[PDB]
C-alpha cells in the first residue's frame, strides 16, 4: 500500500536467537531505521536459526 | 570447536586459518575479538566456528 517499504538485510546485522527457524525464507524484523526482510534460496530449506 | 559439516571437521591447515583467516563465519564471541570478516558466502560456505 506504500506506507513503508522493507529492506533487504546487511552483514552487519544480526538476527535474533528467539525462534525457531525451521521451514522459512522470510521473516521481518523492525528495527531502529526500518524495516529489514530476510531470504533463503528455493530450495535451500531454513531448518536452523543461522543465516 | 571448527567443523566444515561435510567430510567432518576443518584442516589443520583450515582451523589454523580460522584464527587468521576472514572468510569462515561464526556466532557470537567469535566475531567481536577474533573478527568474522563474513565474507557473504552465498554457496559453500566455509566452515563455521561456535562455542
Amino acid at each position: 500500500l506504500g506506507m513503508l517499504v522493507v529492506k533487504k538485510a546487511k552483514g552487519s546485522d544480526m538476527i535474533v536467537p528467539g525462534p525457531s527457524y525451521k521451514g522459512k525464507v522470510l521473516f521481518e524484523r523492525p528495527t531502529f531505521d526500518g524495516y529489514v526482510g530476510w531470504g533463503c534460496g528455493s530450495g535451500k530449506s531454513r531448518t536452523e536459526s543461522g543465516e | 570447536v571448527c567443523y566444515k559439516e561435510g567430510t567432518g571437521p576443518c584442516s589443520e591447515s583450515e582451523e589454523k586459518a580460522c584464527k587468521t583467516s576472514g572468510s569462515c563465519r561464526g556466532d557470537m564471541q567469535f566475531c567481536k575479538v577474533a573478527g568474522c570478516e563474513h565474507g557473504e558466502e552465498a554457496s559453500e560456505a566455509k566452515c563455521r566456528c561456535s562455542l
